[PDB]
RNA sequence: GGUAUGAGUAGCGAAAGAAGGGUGAGAAUCCCUUCCACCGAAUAUCUAAGGUUUCCUGAGGAAGGCUCGUCCGCUCAGGGUUAGUCGGGACCUAAGCCGAGGCCGAUAGGCGUAGGCGAUGGACAACAGGUAGAGAUUCCUGUACCAGUGCUAAUUGUUUAACCGAUGGGGUGACACAGAAGGAUAGGGAAUCGCACGAAUGGAAAUGUGCGUCCAAGCAGUGAGUGUGAGAAGUAGGCAAAUCCGCUUCUCGCGAAGCAUGAGCUGUGAUGGGGAACGGAAGUUCCUGAUUUCACGCUGUCAAGAAAAGCCUCUAGGAAGAGUAGUACUGCCCGUACCGCAAACCGACACAGGUAGAUGAGGAGAGAAUCCUAAGGUGAGCGAGAGAACUCUCGUUAAGGAACUCGGCAAAAUGACCCCGUAACUUCGGGAGAAGGGGUGCUCUAUUAGGGUGCAAGCCCGAGAGAGCCGCAGUGAAUAGGCCCAGGCGACUGUUUAGCAAAAACACAGGUCUCUGCAAAACCGUAAGGUGACGUAUAGGGGCUGACGCCUGCCCGG
RNA sequence: UACCCAUGUCCAGGAUGAAGGUAAGGUAAUACUUACUGGAGGUCCGAACCCACGCACGUUGAAAAGUGCGGGGAUGAGGUGU
């Protein structure tokens, strides 16, 4: 059994984009990855 | 707008099978309800709709030389007209 | 009464149980249900703040008429009833206008007995007075600190206090720890010893029952490492190697009086227990 | 970054193949046939997750595939997923999350009320056939149901108010665990019936062989059963009100009725559908029988067992339209391909690992064990020889029998059912399957006695004995405890160093000390807010000890 | 992965026979005895399942912790899904 058991839905909660929008962090993170100009935010 | 909605028919072994039994396919708008595609129908050919059958096709990933990428999403409509219904012609 | 189970396991051995004779219903009133959600001793930050609770068996809330309200309408005890949520047992009373409401069964309360609440109300065991209309002697329970409140002090099966003198605007009650203290005298007691008093006799038997009531095992900080505990490390066994016994938060835990040093209630404490 | 060396070396990832025919430039490896072999409580059938086109068809054979390759989960083209009823949303709430105002806080923010979101749970209407390169409760045929809508027709109502009816009240919804006995039905089996055959090598025209021996939801009946004293008055309660609920009193009382529920059955559905054989026959009776259902129904236990919507009812309110029948019409969005114990998911791999749930046949059997098989699936992506050392995995072994070794490590032995018999000690439960012994096949008496089932006919189960008969051997295979004596430690079942330690360590019930009077102490947090606890000294926190038995001495100077 | 929360779900088969109950005895009434019933348990044996005690093998692995043969628990302080 190994790391990495996938879940579409606790992708998305834990990683996703309204999840990251939801804090100040979050958004944080959303600018760094647009300011190094990531094609995939979230 | 109708012409909008119904955006081309579809011409397949399958789709042309289809045409004795009155079920002609089309290639909708993705955003179109079935009951909007049956009215929109209705407006084109001149026809009396029975039952639309409705299906969403994502689109295939298609390489074409280190470039990879998706085929449109489709929205396929099946429109049965009613025995009585003129028939469309393709 | 206590049943000795016979030890047909090294699990039933030394184990005993409540007969619950008392109990006249297997079934509670549903309109007197509330849910209960267990927290296993976590916060409201989600962190475990209180040790060695967690996952025994699922309860709802019975809704326990602890304020003695309803004055003057007369009430037919009509069932006593197992509370999970309390030592005591409870008793449904049936109010003359229809009204149903849980109270602490005190000791020789009996199905078909009445009760009465407020000033008119007999010296008569699950009677609710203010403490200014209870006679010196009485032994008591459900007692209120605040008037309106609700009985706070003395619920736990078994336990009781008893009214000692009226000082003013306030009463001397002996508290069930043997504190006495002073109680503002409209505040209201229900007269009588609580009941289910065999409760405390009760040998649970096997680590299993009290999973099932929700407490999960406790750790000696002896056998843990210096980082988790005062006590913790040493080779082999080890004495507490310390001035005093601590808590794993520090702190002496043999002797150490902890009661806040400059207390508004110590005014009304005549003797500590 | 390139290229050597090791080297044509290690390896080629658990397994049964064979030949004939075909295709093709080319064949152990692709296709077909036949035989053989393997799984079969799975290596079969569904299905959730996850993957995301891997699915189908036609081309291909550079690379990928541990070999080959005409083949492929690979490359290139086209295609392919159909829903009022299935699952999700236009319904409901749990944990949890967010949170207008609010509370708290250098900033950022933290908390939290109303209110929302949130299934893993609640509620909710469709079945059987057909069809097929690729979907099917989705398409088609037949027969339904649910919710609406208009249009006809009568009917009734139109201010003592048909009818609707709360965002409010009440009821239901609504729940654990264990056990026992039943009813039924799935399933299984035997005869019967139908059809086909009549046979290779000694025999058989039949106790012969083979194959088959039926069907939905819905609608209308019924029904094992399971619960349930009804009626009337009267009202300090149910935020107003109530005819509803709750409570009280009175009359009438009974395992009888009603009333609710209820598996299943019978009709119809069906002049239809399917069916052993370009064709259409039979459908019966009996036995067995659930892990399903009636149904958490019943009984019991203590550890005392969600919510909300929905549904029903009550009024407060709103009201001229309302229902009934018939007719035809209306019903959105998302998912639907394919894999799914796997070469498609998680493991870098076409990886001996991991992956929830439903179903899971027969013989013998208690059984989902075991061995051999059914349906169904599979022969495992290198082969051909050879049959040295050595290694691994196995089988056997004279005489001896622990002499081996740190140590009987390993292996051997034991093993099922029935019967006999069973010690010390003991907390009286145990110890105990102690130990130690004996039996076990087939035939006849024998549709035995005697059971179960049934109206019968029959069908099933079935001892004890007697006679006999064969083997070296009868749970003839496979699968099933070795035992005893004595001591240390730990009372016990549990727990632990994922990946060198499972223990005497931890825990534990029990003991004891101590703190804590409730805005408790203790704990998290700057605080608000929390846990403690919707608890209240028979309770809660902390320290030590660790079942039970007998006990637990002296010292308070530090 | 640890603990926890809510909500689901899983555990072939067999064995034993606690309390309680009923009936006989028994007694002034009781203790009590015997039989039947009853179905308790961190109960027993044993698959699935979960675990990981021994040994072998593997050790540029089939595998960055496995396999084989034995082993322990298997209605619970149980396993497991979301
Ligand atoms: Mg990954
Ligand atoms: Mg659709
Ligand atoms: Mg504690
Ligand atoms: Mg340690
Ligand atoms: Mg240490
Ligand atoms: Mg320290
Ligand atoms: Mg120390
Ligand atoms: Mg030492
Ligand atoms: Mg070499
Ligand atoms: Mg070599
Ligand atoms: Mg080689
Ligand atoms: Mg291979
Ligand atoms: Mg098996
Ligand atoms: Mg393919
Ligand atoms: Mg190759
Ligand atoms: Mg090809
Ligand atoms: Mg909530
Ligand atoms: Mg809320
Ligand atoms: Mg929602
Ligand atoms: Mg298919
Ligand atoms: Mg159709
Ligand atoms: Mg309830
Ligand atoms: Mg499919
Ligand atoms: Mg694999
Ligand atoms: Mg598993
Ligand atoms: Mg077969
Ligand atoms: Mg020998
Ligand atoms: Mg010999
Ligand atoms: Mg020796
Ligand atoms: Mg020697
Ligand atoms: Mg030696
Ligand atoms: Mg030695
Ligand atoms: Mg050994
Ligand atoms: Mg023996
Ligand atoms: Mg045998
Ligand atoms: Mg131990
Ligand atoms: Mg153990
Ligand atoms: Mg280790
Ligand atoms: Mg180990
Ligand atoms: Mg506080
Ligand atoms: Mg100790
Ligand atoms: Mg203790
Ligand atoms: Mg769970
Ligand atoms: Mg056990
Ligand atoms: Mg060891
Ligand atoms: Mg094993
Ligand atoms: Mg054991
Ligand atoms: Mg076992």
């Amino acid at each position: 059994k190994r790391t990495y058991q996938p879940s579409k839905r606790k992708r998305k909660k834990v990683h996703g984009f309204r999840t990251r929008m939801s804090t100040k962090n979050g958004r944080r993170v959303l600018a760094s990855r647009r300011r190094k100009g990531r094609k995939v935010l979230s | 707008d109708a012409r909008d909605i119904i955006k081309r028919p579809v011409v397949t072994e399958e789709s042309t099978s289809i045409l004795d039994d009155k079920k002609y396919t089309f290639e909708v708008d993705t955003r179109a309800t079935k009951t909007q595609v049956k009215y929109a129908v209705e407006e084109i050919f001149d026809v009396k709709v029975a039952k639309v059958n409705v299906m969403n096709y994502k689109g295939k990933l298609k390489r074409m030389g280190r470039y990879a990428g998706y085929t449109n999403k489709r929205r396929k409509a099946i429109v049965t007209v009613t025995a009585d219904s003129k028939e469309i012609q393709f | 009464a206590i049943k000795k189970y016979k030890p047909t396991t090294n699990g039933r051995r030394h184990m005993t149980s409540s007969d619950f004779a008392e109990i006249t219903t297997s079934t509670p009133e549903k309109s007197l249900l509330r849910p209960l959600k267990k927290k296993a001793g976590r916060n409201n930050q989600g962190k475990l703040t209180v040790r060695h609770h967690g996952g025994g068996h699922k309860r709802q809330y019975r809704v326990i008429d602890f304020k003695r309200n309803k004055d003057g309408i007369p009430g037919r005890v009509a069932t006593i009833e197992y509370d999970p949520n309390r030592s005591a047992n409870i008793a449904l009373i049936n109010y003359a206008d229809g009204e149903k409401r849980y109270i602490i069964a005190a000791k020789g309360l009996e199905v078909g007995q009445t009760i009465y609440s407020g000033a008119e109300a007999d010296i008569k065991v699950g009677n609710a007075l203010e403490l200014k209309d209870i006679p010196v002697g009485t032994v008591i329970h459900n007692i209120e600190m605040k008037p309106g409140k609700g009985g706070q002090l003395v619920r736990s099966a078994g336990t009781s206090a008893q009214v000692l003198g009226k000082e003013g605007k306030y009463v001397l009650i002996r508290l069930n720890s043997g504190e006495v203290r002073m109680i503002l005298a409209t505040c209201r007691a229900t007269i009588g010893q609580v009941g289910n008093e065999q409760h405390e006799l009760i040998n649970i038997g096997k680590a299993g029952r009290s999973r099932w009531m929700g407490k999960r095992p406790t750790v000696r900080g002896s056998v843990m490492n210096p980082n988790d505990h005062p006590h913790g490390g040493g080779e082999g066994k080890a004495p507490i190697g310390r001035k005093s016994p601590m808590s794993p938060w520090g702190k002496p835990t043999l002797g150490y009086k902890t009661r806040k040093k400059n207390n508004n209630s110590d005014k009304f404490i005549v003797r500590r227990r």
